């Protein structure tokens, strides 16, 4: 009985912990998958001006 | 038909649509008794999954003609089982994604195929790394 | 009609309100033979939107109304097509079937059921 | 005797809960970073299409 | 001619459906029946727990003989519904012969009947007139016939094929045995996997999408504990030897019924 | 007020509409109910019943089983019954003729089962046709 409890908790603590840890690497990856997302999103949002004023220009052409 | 069929293509296209064109040929024949046998084993449903997805592929929009590596990644990526998991609404708005992926993270791949015009063992890599890229950023 | 004459907004409605008119079609000898209730829950709803969207699509016209007596209605592309959305998203699921005929706009509708409602009650 | 025979069951008894302790942290520590690396990528994924339709 | 054709044969469609819900609805007025035994051939197990007793039906006896009774269809175009029973009928035969436990068939059914008629190279126990609408008069009949046949020893183990209703695109034959009904009232295939019989799922049709299917759903069936001052009349051995040839008669009727 | 009685066959339930008295057959032989009984459960021998309620009591010959009686309640599981009144008397009788008949020739150790159950079977349907 004694080695049984204390394998569940010691098991146990390493998985919560283990979880949680877990949980703030993705903090870590959500975190860069966020800024890179946002980069991203500016630049295509570069994209379409910068083609739509070639397009412009070339419309005048 | 064509009568010149594949003396017209180029390599990389002779190799990747070899597979494709069988893969049509099991799905015109798996769609028949589809219904007839209706309890499909994974043999000839995953075949059929397949099929539906490969279907896909051959779809396209009016006057937006896709360059020949686009048709060479495109259809390179049906054929492997890689959109099989992904929703049959999901699949032309995958691939329009990883295509223009692959032209802005991944140029290497254009360069291999509109120079040695041959799927090659380091072009199949290249577009395989972009592929993974791709489909995780799909997903979130 | 195709998406990138008509937009792609008008498109969607428009393949939709076929499917579920379809379907009703192809449903009517199932209905005879296992009732309404014993359809299963999506095909109870695209029965009844079935339903709805074909009285919905009759309307009242200028010209008739010397032999009906009820003013006709000219109704907008925009109008139509706003209509249309309300009912395949459920929306108006709680409104009867005799609120959709022979009325113009989505709006009439909805005040030809409340109306409805209040005679009833009356 | 009886003391000594409490503490030792007790020792084993608390050892296999903190064991089953630390398995429920390990586990909620895996979960919530599971959650955490979804919102950075759904997150930028988000910004990019909010900030790329601005663009557009 | 071809468009009269197409006219008669999507009659004959519509007059098949309204005929299988008429069947849902035969086997769902049974159900109190099914549902009322199950729950008395538990607390009949469960207060017994002796022994000594042995009931005839339950008897279990070395298997040198095995009946197996065929339940096919009445009439013909019915897609491969009554070819695919017999010929699910031949591997059990054929299985038997690599057993060598000397088969004997019990066929109902006009399709069956004249299957077995033209071969006579099997023995037949007995012909039986298929029908429609089955009731528990013509399932009495085949009722009295096994139960009276399985208590004799010359046959064990009797067992019954049929296609239970699973879908409307495939309907596979399964194998069950009959005979000798489990004490525990446990039914079960002779694969070798066996249902509480507590739980069993009627066959509803409902129209999945556009498509006309069904669906197998089983509710279970909860026993209540019987009475505490409960006063068996006979014995509880003797009264279970009554229960057993209900529960057998019930079985065999809903083979039949799921079959048609 | 009353016990409440519901026979039921494996396809049809009979009887579900409720009585001040019964009186059934059993394996015992004979047993009666009257309503406030004791919780008991009887297997039910082939052979018929009589139920009384208020002025009219009638036969319907059932085929046995089982029957339970709980509080104020009957239910009574049998494979096969017939109201009595429904059976017309003389093909019944017919019937258990040719039983007899068959039985009489019907030989060997099943067949006879057979031959004295369908015969024990059709007796008792002129029994409630009769009565």
């Amino acid at each position: 009985t004694i080695r049984n409890s204390e394998e569940l908790r010691g098991k146990a603590i390493e998985q919560l912990e283990k979880a949680r840890a877990r949980l703030k690497k993705v903090e870590m990856d959500a975190d860069q998958f966020r800024v890179n997302g946002y980069s991203e999103i500016e630049r295509e949002k570069m994209n379409l001006i910068n083609s739509t004023y070639k397009t412009l220009e070339q419309f005048e052409n | 038909v064509s009568r010149v069929g594949s003396a017209a293509q180029i390599k990389a296209m002779k190799k990747v649509a070899g597979k494709l064109k069988l893969e049509l040929a099991q799905f015109a024949e798996l769609e028949a008794f589809a219904q007839f046998a209706s309890d499909l084993d994974k043999a000839t449903q995953n075949q059929l999954a397949r099929g539906q997805r490969l279907r896909e592929l051959l779809k396209q929009p009016q006057s937006a003609p896709l360059t020949v590596e686009e048709q060479v990644m495109t259809i390179y990526t049906g054929t492997n089982g890689y959109l099989d998991s992904l929703e049959l609404d999901q699949v032309r708005k995958y691939l329009v994604e990883l295509r223009t992926y692959v032209k802005t993270n991944k140029p290497e791949f254009q360069e291999i195929i509109s120079s040695t015009k041959t799927f090659t063992e380091e072009a199949e890599a290249l577009l395989k790394e972009a592929i993974q890229e791709q489909m995780e950023r799909f997903l979130l | 009609l195709q998406p990138r004459i008509v937009g792609e907004e008008h498109y969607e409605i428009a393949q939709r309100v076929k499917e579920t008119l379809q379907r009703y079609k192809e449903l009517q000898d199932i209905i005879a033979i296992l009732g309404l209730d014993e359809l299963s829950e999506e095909d109870r709803l695209t029965v009844a939107r079935a339903r709805k969207i074909e009285r919905f699509l009759s309307q009242p016209f200028f010209v008739a109304e010397v032999f009906t007596g009820s003013p006709g209605k000219y109704v907008g592309l925009a109008e139509t097509i706003r209509g249309f959305q309300l009912i395949l998203s459920g929306e108006l699921d709680s409104l009867p079937e005799q609120a959709f005929y022979l009325v113009g706009n989505i709006d009439e509708a909805t005040a030809k059921a409340m109306n409805l409602e209040m005679e009833s009650k009356l | 005797l009886g003391d000594f025979m409490d503490k030792r069951d007790a020792s084993i008894k608390e050892q296999l809960s903190g064991v089953k302790d630390t398995s429920s942290e390990v586990k909620q520590l895996e979960e919530q970073a599971n959650a955490v690396m979804r919102a950075a990528r759904a997150e930028i994924s988000a910004a990019l299409n909010k900030m790329k339709k601005e663009t557009q | 001619s071809v468009k009269n054709t197409q006219k008669i044969t999507e009659a004959m469609k519509l007059v098949a459906a309204a005929k299988v819900r008429r069947a849902q609805e035969a086997v769902v007025n049974g159900r109190p029946f099914s549902e009322t035994l199950v729950e008395v051939l538990y607390n009949m197990n469960e207060q017994l727990q002796t022994e000594d007793v042995d009931v005839p039906l339950t008897k279990i006896r070395t298997v040198k003989k095995v009946a197996l009774m065929v339940v096919t269809g009445d009439r013909g175009l019915c897609g491969g519904f009554n070819n695919m029973l017999l010929k699910k009928a031949e591997s059990r035969i054929a299985e038997l012969k690599k057993l060598g436990v000397d088969y004997t068939i019990i066929s109902i059914g006009k399709k069956g009947n004249t299957y077995f008629i033209r071969r006579p190279e099997i023995p037949v126990d007995r012909y039986f007139d298929g029908t429609n609408l089955p009731t528990a008069k013509e399932a009495q009949a085949i009722a009295d016939d096994v139960f009276s046949l399985f208590v004799s020893e010359e046959v064990d183990k009797v067992e019954m094929l049929y296609t239970k209703f699973v879908s409307l695109v495939k309907s596979d034959p399964v194998i069950h045995t009959l005979l000798p009904l489990s004490p525990k009232g446990e039914i079960c295939d002779i694969n070798g996997k066996c249902v509480d019989a507590a739980e069993d799922e009627l066959f509803r049709l409902t129209t999945k999408e556009g498509k006309l299917t069904v669906e197998r759903d089983m509710i279970k069936t909860e026993t209540p504990a019987f009475s505490p001052i409960l006063e068996f009349e006979q014995d509880p051995a003797q009264i279970l030897d009554a229960l057993l040839p209900l529960y057998l008669n019930s079985q065999i009727l809903r083979a039949l019924q799921e079959s048609l | 007020m009353t016990l409440n009685l519901c026979v039921l066959t494996p396809n049809r339930s009979i009887w579900n509409s409720e009585v001040k008295e019964i009186i059934l057959s059993t394996n015992s032989g004979q047993i009666g109910v009257l309503p406030n009984h004791a919780p008991t459960a009887t297997a039910v021998d082939i052979g018929i019943l009589r139920i009384r309620l208020n002025d009219q009591w009638l036969t319907l010959a059932l085929m046995g089983g089982f029957a339970r009686i709980g509080n104020n309640e009957i239910t009574i599981l049998v494979n096969d019954a017939e109201r009595g009144s429904d059976i017309d008397p003389q093909e019944a009788q017919q019937t258990l003729e040719i039983a007899e008949a068959n039985l009489r020739k019907a030989e060997g150790k099943r067949q006879k089962i057979e031959a004295n159950l369908a015969l024990r079977r059709a007796r008792t349907r002129v029994e409630a046709s009769n009565t």
